[PDB]
């Protein structure tokens, strides 16, 4: 007799990419890479998720929030992780804004990059006494607080004069760090215009006010319209005959900033004390279940096979890598001929 | 492999071998005959998913987007990050690409050292007196049947049954 | 008899981790890192290492030297590495500044990322004949020169109108390109302000004054304050009732410059002429000794292994490179059961 | 290795080898008897010295500070630059364990063909009167004692002297 | 007799790098790099290439085409590879400019990386109805026309006040958004000045006057100059008294801009539409021919070799890539001493 | 390489093979004869033409300019641009270096087991009379001249002709 050693011979329908021999059919395979199917967003597995900013504050946006609009006050907590579910936030509140002259809109977004968020407990400047006379603080009937009536932001102040209603030239505060050591400060300022009777019936000029302000190099220069404004957008419905431009400015640790002025000036009161880093990618609400891996393309991922095709994107949590083509790995012996009845001749 | 091209082996394999990929077959008067070799089978196997295991077990770093750069005020910024993100996902794709050609390239090229570690087990097992060819067959004085085969390659056979030294 | 091949057996304390087979127990291994420590800085082995800009400059700050205080001028060492020791300069000297209104104090870091810095041996511009009225210059007595008595900074000059006190409009002047061909011209002014009492007898008009500047399509506005300054810091400790605030700009080679001014203008004289690279890492002084690399947490390096494990930082030089874990390379053979003595039965 | 596990080789080894790693024992009526071989030694712990030089030898470009980019002016552009060093910190990690993993891998499994490299130079000096059994081990007409292994590994063996054909 | 196998001997100039033998020599190599020669550049082989933006246009350069220069008005065909080929563009034409106190010089290599630029088919406002009194709108004779005679950019109108010559304050206007929706939209805007006589004759103010604009969170501020100009140069050459100052500012999709002004405006018309996206590199005209591979050092490349070796630079097309050393691959044997004689004895 | 290096191979080669780069010599009474193998030399050689395709076909993404950044009013992301392309060039290097070490590596390595495939071609074709040395050579009973190898290396040897068994 004659005993040999030998190799089966099967279906072999499946192909792999080697580097001596090109490409080679298999027996079996085990495949490396799924394409995932677009899902909704959902909470982190393992760390805490933040969606809107103040969750517990009822019929507020986060412009709301950022911005102090009363009975949209409230406690912010922490978290590592943020959701940007809103590539242009919006009010829906107080006292009517020229929302697109300055950068404001962006001010929730960048709150939301810090892990502590919080704001102060004292006024970082005494409105009454600042440069260019007395003061009195106004408020607005479409700013009602807790007890109906009036109210405003409060992050800020609107300065009328008290007794002398009279043209001025600028001038000047210096704005302090009134945040601990480690911690960031956003200040936000801005300033109110109306028509021409009403401009002089309150501050007692009728021209265009410039408004300048400075910090840690970072200069910036505007002018105010007289009449002519655009219509009411995300306010509180009652008509007005004038229009706020409102703006941020950040210090950093240690710095000290600076505001130069005219009549019309809404000075800062409560600033924003800021610490810590979050990790941030595009994502919409409300935030259902739990996940393993959030993606920018496809939500919430359970990991199953290390890789992926489709579409790359931003991703955070445990997730698989993205590679080009679908990978195999061979679990099986190569192409062998059935050549068993050729040599049974 | 290069080597069977050259060492002289066979070019075709058997149907018969359903219990395992390596196996055992012995030509004679009464036909052919075939068995299968479940070790050898079972250690290419654990050898394949502890590949899988290395493979499966690689961290690369979290891409999100830059805390400070807002959008429409700072474009620039943003650019050059989604081309940062372009060109990572680019390298790390080639390097994996890379991996899974060299476990595909191992994993294709046992299959002759499989075959060398059966022809010599063979030949321990088989006597003294077998003869080797030099192509992984064997020639022998006993005749071998299904049952012969059968306890051949579950590694009971013993020579001394078959009145022949040993 | 029977004679065999066979393999030792020995101890086999050590772990590495293979790609088929797992983790093995093996005989010897050779490491492949080390975890350094925290050391002092020195100078880097075969290159020319800058400290201090002006280091036989005695009683100098590195800011004092970059805006030309009196007994502060030299010849500044080129070098192709440098040492970021400081990062917010301070003066020691001269006229008080109030720093923290533009980007001044980064001055001297800039300056430290060309190979190549000198200061021109003739003004920019004529200042007695600028736009503005003929002008006289004004000199400081906490400003004290080689023989004592009255000096300024050697980068501008300080304008007080000769014969008419009066107002003005603003005023441009365009700052030409002195430089060689490859060089980048930095032009160092500013404006200095008193209170109104001074400022009426000085100038001639006790409003704020508007100051801007443009290069290479780059642009800054400012307004100057009257009165009510904070406190001296960082100077010559003599009293002052006004201060100076001090701004550079940054020519391309061949482009111009733009400044738009009115009264109290410090017209620009030297300009820094700057071209090269080099090589900028965090550091601390003073340099001690010599080593192969520099790192930013573990001071001057000597490589032994090719790796570190550690904390990954910028690093200049001959360097180990960074891994996650402990390495290892073996150097001896697997486990073996010691079956001597069951085979010796 | 895989190659031992089916060509029947001996799990175990021996601690009377103490002069090398691989080596040669004869088991007879006296007992057991040892000896080291040390060209198989040598030349292994050279391909792994050479396999050091390589991993030493490779070089990657300095990371430093940015020389126009100043601090609390360009925030966003520093931040993107710190991100950008991470990547690369990552990705040439990721890459020296590929590099390390394949070395350890080659190092470990050179212990079988080391051992076949031995085995037919003992078939080749042990004369040609010996039989192969198949997993390493040759059966002698003749007493070997240390002395006789002892001459063996030193590669001095003549089998003139002791009465046989060569 | 013997019988035995063996290798062959023979000359072993070439030298290859091994991972556990060190460097060996061997029989005979497969180069994989070369050193590439430079060439003139080309078109790319598969897709349409910019050179020029308008190449119908006769006697315009880029600027000339951006800016709306009569007679170099065309259809600016569209391409996904663009030519920068031009550092610091410049004009041939119109009314003379101050060109480097703004940005404008670049205003052409931004349009050329968008895939689809066109010039939109209305005005974006009624120039004569604008804020500031009803205006008349100048032409200038050094801007002839296709009927010769007079003229102006097509871009801007230069507003002269019709009959009211007299000061103004700033005032504003809101620049809306008139493309489609995935286009951005490029403003062009500027103003001119003159000496004081044509200053009070054509306006009715002698004075500096101040420009402001403000889009997207991007805001710039700009003083303008009476008298005392530099020479003219790249214009048509006519003797002339004053100057322009020209900018662009770009909204993206959905936002508006604002300008604030005084006397001497010249009000925006026709707007840049642009969607898309391009690829640029910098090169040299004329294109030459056809090739695989547009490159920054060497010109147009074929490809023939996976690798190449020189100066590294950015690419377009189908291109080697760039290792540091020459590469090669054995193709032979090792070396063998030639011992058959020694054997052979 | 480390195998014939304790396997007691030959160190030198011979000049007379000029049709390839493996073949056979016979060494006896006439002196010495020399023939080449053509099958050997021609898959190593498509061996290595299949790894030049493998190294010849991978790819990388282009690096172009930013499209919103302008020269001189971004100059710090312009330089942070140029940053990394340099440390991305850097990275694909170092991969290529490595990918053609490891391909030069098993390129050298194979010379012994093309030579240990061509020993025991030779012993199956050399006839069951023949006896095995243990460093590639055999021992015959009849004359080989340079017809003999002739032959013998193109695969028609038959030792039925030469009053052998076979
Ligand atoms: C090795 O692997 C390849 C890749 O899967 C196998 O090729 C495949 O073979 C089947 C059978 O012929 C093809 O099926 C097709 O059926 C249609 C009718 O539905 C017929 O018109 C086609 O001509 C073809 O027969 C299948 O398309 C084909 N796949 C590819 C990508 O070409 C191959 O059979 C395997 N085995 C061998 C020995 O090559
Ligand atoms: C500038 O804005 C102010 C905003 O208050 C405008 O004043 C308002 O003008 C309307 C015009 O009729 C006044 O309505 C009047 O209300 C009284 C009291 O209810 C009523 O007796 C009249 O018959 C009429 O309905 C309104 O009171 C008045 N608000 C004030 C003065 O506070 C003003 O018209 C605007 N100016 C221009 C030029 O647009
Ligand atoms: C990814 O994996 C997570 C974790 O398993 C999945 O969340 C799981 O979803 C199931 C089904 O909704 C829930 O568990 C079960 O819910 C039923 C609801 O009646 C409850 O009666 C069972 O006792 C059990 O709790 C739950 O939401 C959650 N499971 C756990 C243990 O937390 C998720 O659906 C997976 N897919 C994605 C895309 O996230
Ligand atoms: C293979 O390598 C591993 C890794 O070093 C070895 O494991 C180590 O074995 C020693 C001896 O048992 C362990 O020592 C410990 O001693 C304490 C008392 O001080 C005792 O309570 C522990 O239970 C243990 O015996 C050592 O911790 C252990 N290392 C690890 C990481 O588990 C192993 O011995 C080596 N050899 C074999 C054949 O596995
Ligand atoms: C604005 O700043 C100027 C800075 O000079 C202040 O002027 C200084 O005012 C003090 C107040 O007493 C003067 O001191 C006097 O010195 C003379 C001469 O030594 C002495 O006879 C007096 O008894 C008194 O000590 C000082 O001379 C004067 N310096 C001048 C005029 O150059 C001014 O007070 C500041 N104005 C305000 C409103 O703060
Ligand atoms: C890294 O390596 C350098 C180079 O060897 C080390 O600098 C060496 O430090 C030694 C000890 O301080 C010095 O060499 C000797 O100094 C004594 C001082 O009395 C002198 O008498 C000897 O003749 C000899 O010069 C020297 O500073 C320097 N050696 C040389 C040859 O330059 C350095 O300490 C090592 N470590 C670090 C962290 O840099
Ligand atoms: C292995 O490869 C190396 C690298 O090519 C070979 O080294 C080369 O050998 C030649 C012949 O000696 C050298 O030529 C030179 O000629 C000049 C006269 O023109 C003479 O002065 C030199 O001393 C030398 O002989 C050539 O420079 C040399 N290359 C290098 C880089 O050193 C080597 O011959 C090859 N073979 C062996 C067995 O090493
Ligand atoms: C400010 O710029 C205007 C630009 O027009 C200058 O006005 C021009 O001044 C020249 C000076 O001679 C006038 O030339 C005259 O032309 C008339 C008509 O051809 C001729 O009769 C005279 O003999 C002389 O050649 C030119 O007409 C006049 N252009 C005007 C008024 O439109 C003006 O001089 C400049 N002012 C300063 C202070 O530089
Ligand atoms: C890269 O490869 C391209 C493609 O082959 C080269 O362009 C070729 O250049 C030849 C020679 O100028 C031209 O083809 C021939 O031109 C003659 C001119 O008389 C014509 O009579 C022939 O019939 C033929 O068309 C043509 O420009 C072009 N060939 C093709 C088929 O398009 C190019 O020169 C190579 N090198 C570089 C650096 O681009
Ligand atoms: C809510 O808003 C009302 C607006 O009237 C506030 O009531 C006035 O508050 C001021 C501030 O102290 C008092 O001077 C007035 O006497 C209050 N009554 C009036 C104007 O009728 C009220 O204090 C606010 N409640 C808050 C802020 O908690
Ligand atoms: C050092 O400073 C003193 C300040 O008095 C300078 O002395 C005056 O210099 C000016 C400039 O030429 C002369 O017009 C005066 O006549 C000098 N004497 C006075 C005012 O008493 C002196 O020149 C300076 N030395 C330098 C710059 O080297
Ligand atoms: C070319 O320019 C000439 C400049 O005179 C234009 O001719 C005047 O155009 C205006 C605009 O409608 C008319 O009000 C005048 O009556 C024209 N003739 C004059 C001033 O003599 C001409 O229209 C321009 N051609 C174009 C723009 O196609
Ligand atoms: C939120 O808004 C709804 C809609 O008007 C209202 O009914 C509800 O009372 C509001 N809740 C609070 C807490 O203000
Ligand atoms: C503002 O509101 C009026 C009143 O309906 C409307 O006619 C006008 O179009 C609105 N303006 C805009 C810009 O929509
Ligand atoms: C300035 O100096 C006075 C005098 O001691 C001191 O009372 C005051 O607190 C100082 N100002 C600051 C901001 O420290
Ligand atoms: C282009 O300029 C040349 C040079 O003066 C001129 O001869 C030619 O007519 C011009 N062509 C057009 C179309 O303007
Ligand atoms: C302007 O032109 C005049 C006339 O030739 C010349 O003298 C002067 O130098 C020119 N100005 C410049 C800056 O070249």
């Amino acid at each position: 007799d004659r005993i040999c050693t030998g190799i089966t011979s099967s279906n072999s329908p499946h192909v792999v990419k080697t580097a001596t021999q090109g490409e080679v059919n298999v027996t079996g395979v085990i495949p490396l890479t799924t394409t995932p199917t677009k899902s909704h967003f959902a909470n982190l597995k393992g760390t805490e998720t933040r969606g809107k900013l103040c969750p517990k504050c009822l019929n507020c946006t986060d412009l709301d929030v950022a911005l102090g609009r009363p009975k949209c006050t409230g406690k912010i907590p922490s978290a590592r992780v943020s959701i940007l579910h809103e590539v242009r936030p919006v009010t829906s509140g107080c006292f009517p804004i020229m929302h697109d002259r300055t950068k404001i809109r962006q001010l929730p977004n960048l709150l939301r990059g810090y892990e502590h968020v919080r704001l102060s407990t004292h006024n970082v400047i005494n409105a009454e006494g600042a440069p260019g006379g007395p003061y009195k603080i106004g408020t607005s009937g479409s700013c009602p607080n807790i007890t109906n009536g009036n109210g405003f932001f409060a992050t800020m102040a609107w300065a009328v004069p008290d007794k002398n209603k009279t043209a001025t030239n600028p001038l000047t505060i210096e704005v302090p760090y009134v945040c601990t050591e480690g911690e960031d400060q956003i200040t936000v300022w801005g300033f109110h215009s109306d028509n021409e009777t009403q401009m002089a019936k309150l501050y007692g000029d009728s021209k265009p006010q410039t408004f300048t302000s400075s910090a840690n190099g970072v200069t910036t220069h505007y002018v105010s319209q007289i009449g002519g404004f655009p219509n009411q957008t995300e306010d509180g419905g009652l008509p007005q005959s004038g229009r706020i431009v409102v703006d941020y400015m950040v210090q950093k640790s240690g710095k000290t900033g600076t505001i130069t002025y005219q009549r019309g000036i809404l000075l800062p009161q409560k600033v924003w004390c800021a610490s810590g880093r979050s990790k941030v990618i595009k994502g919409s609400l409300p935030l259902i279940g739990e996940a393993d891996c959030l993606h920018e393309k496809y939500g919430g991922l359970n990991k199953s096979k290390p890789y992926y095709t489709g579409e790359h994107a931003k991703a955070i949590g445990n997730c698989p890598i993205w590679v080009k083509t679908p990978l195999k790995l061979a679990n099986g012996t190569k192409y062998r001929p059935p050549a068993k009845l050729l040599k049974e001749r | 492999g290069f080597f069977g091209a050259i060492a002289g082996f066979l070019e075709g394999g058997w149907e018969g071998m359903i219990a395992g990929w390596f196996g055992y077959t012995s030509h004679g008067a009464h036909g052919v005959a075939v068995a299968a070799d479940l070790k050898a089978t079972q250690e290419a196997i654990n050898k394949i998913t502890k590949n899988l295991n290395s493979l499966s077990e690689l961290e690369v770093k979290n891409l999100y987007r830059l805390s400070y750069a807002m959008d429409e005020l700072h474009n620039e910024i943003l650019e050059l990050d989604e081309k940062v993100d372009d060109l990572r996902a680019d390298t790390i794709s080639s390097q994996i690409e890379l991996a899974v050609l060299l476990s595909n390239e191992g994993i294709i090229n046992r299959e002759d050292w499989f075959l060398l570690a059966l022809e010599r087990k063979l030949k321990k097992m088989l006597g003294p007196s077998a003869v080797e060819i030099g192509n992984g067959c064997f020639e022998t004085k006993h005749k071998c049947n299904q049952t012969c085969l059968d306890k051949i390659a579950a590694g009971t056979f013993d020579a001394g049954e078959f009145s022949l030294p040993t």
